[PDB]
């Protein structure tokens, strides 16, 4: 039950905080609240996250386009999720990389800028789940489906990790 | 928009303030650092006050855009090349994985020919270069600027792990005349920087032609480009 927070290297005014929960019962109520804006942060499918680096790269590109006003989506917390998809289909990206009604483990990512902080004790209070530390993230992540949803290769694993092949389509999809 | 963009290029400059400069060219500066806990290298294509900021704008963008798709194309193809972490199109910076502890092929060849004293020792390296550029060209990806300093040797050195870098002038084409001209500039790169390494360029060429299935027409157009001096 410990957070993992990292400071954005190009925007050191910002920080990124990761909270992971197991045995969630109200994932459906949780999703409606994200579309409704009640809850703060991005609710992400942890099944397809191989390393916090995947989250930070997405966080970084989201703040960057947020601060330039040229985000491809609406909220910052929704641009984070989208930047995890290997395609540019916004609606497909947020079903497959968000959380869905019958999920039991969810990952919450939120960015605070400078002094403005998030009420992290009100945020956990909304999840009917057991907050576990992100060290537990490997035993939730499923490679069989990381490979499916990222379409990783024969050849791609031969020249590096699968995190590298993922990062390297996240970061170039805006140029086809 | 006009004000916010000045800010985004202003973080850029600040970020690179405290980084070690590792490569400098007419178009690009390359700084060494760390990016979210990973060993990274950042390639800035800086503007020069010398020309119209309208033309210079697109020149940075194209090189960066073209390098970004080229490194994606090589990762999905088993062609080893740096991973790209982030691409800032406001500043034309390119955040990519550092190839730690590597040495260029150019210094692997004026280091092996000052101790071995003969090019007879370089045919394994030539063999592997033929294999690397064959599978690159076999996906119709033209490098655009092949030299022995845009190929790195990842440790351990003994196994000759070639990493290609610097794809700003790269482009897609299945034309053998384009693959032919791509090998010609590497040939002239050997000639200018590495004297008496001519025997090394077919251990390459013979390797290339047994490793790429469409190499016969490319070596007819290489010998036609060598006769002309250019493509036409
Ligand atoms: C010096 C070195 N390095 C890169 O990794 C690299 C990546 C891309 C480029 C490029 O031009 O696209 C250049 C370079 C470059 O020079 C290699 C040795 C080392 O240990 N660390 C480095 O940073």
């Amino acid at each position: 039950h410990m957070q993992l927070t990292h400071q954005l290297d190009l925007f050191p005014e910002c920080r990124v905080t990761l909270l992971l929960f197991k045995d969630v019962k109200n994932a459906g109520d949780l999703r409606r609240k994200a579309m409704e804006g009640t809850i703060d942060g991005s609710l992400i499918n942890p099944t397809v996250i191989v390393d916090p680096f995947q989250i930070l790269v997405a966080a970084n590109k989201a703040v960057h386009l947020y601060k330039l006003g040229k985000m491809k989506t609406r909220t910052l917390s929704t641009e984070i999720i989208f930047n995890l998809s290997p395609n540019n289909n916004i609606s497909e990206a947020l079903k497959k990389f968000g959380i869905s009604a019958n999920d039991t483990s969810i990952l919450i990512v939120y960015i605070e800028e400078g002094e403005k902080q998030i009420n992290q004790e009100y945020l956990i209070s909304q999840v009917e789940g057991h907050q576990v530390s992100l060290k537990n993230l490997p035993e939730i992540m499923n490679i069989t489906e990381v490979k499916k949803i990222y379409k990783l290769s024969s050849q791609e694993e031969s020249i590096g990790t699968l995190l590298d092949a993922i990062i390297c389509r996240m970061s170039t999809k805006d140029v086809l | 928009e006009a004000e916010a963009l000045a800010a985004a290029r202003e973080r850029s400059s600040r970020f690179l303030s405290g980084l070690e400069l590792v490569k400098q060219g007419a178009e690009a500066r390359v700084f060494r650092g760390r990016f979210q806990g990973r060993a990274a290298v950042i390639k800035h294509r800086f503007p020069k006050g010398y020309r119209h900021p309208a033309l210079e704008a697109r020149l940075g963008r194209r090189r960066t855009v073209q390098e970004a798709r080229a490194l994606l194309r090589c990762r999905r193809a088993g062609i080893s090349a740096p991973v790209v972490f982030f691409v800032d199109y406001a500043s034309n910076c390119l955040y990519m994985e550092e190839i730690e502890g590597s040495v260029t092929v150019r210094d692997y060849i004026q280091s092996t020919m000052e101790t071995e004293k003969t090019p007879q020792g370089l045919s394994n390296l030539a063999k592997t270069i033929g294999q690397v550029l064959a599978r690159m060209h076999d996906e119709d990806l033209i490098h655009g600027d092949l030299t022995t300093s845009n190929m790195l040797l990842k440790p351990p050195l003994e196994q000759l792990n070639i990493v290609l870098i610097d794809f700003g002038l790269s482009f897609i084409s299945a034309l053998p005349e384009d693959k032919g001209v791509d090998l010609y500039v590497l040939e002239k790169a050997f000639l200018s920087t590495h004297p008496n390494t001519e025997t090394v360029f077919e251990a390459f060429l013979k390797s290339y032609s047994t490793s790429s299935k469409k190499a016969r027409p490319v070596l007819k157009k290489l010998d036609e480009v060598r006769l002309r001096g250019r493509k036409r």
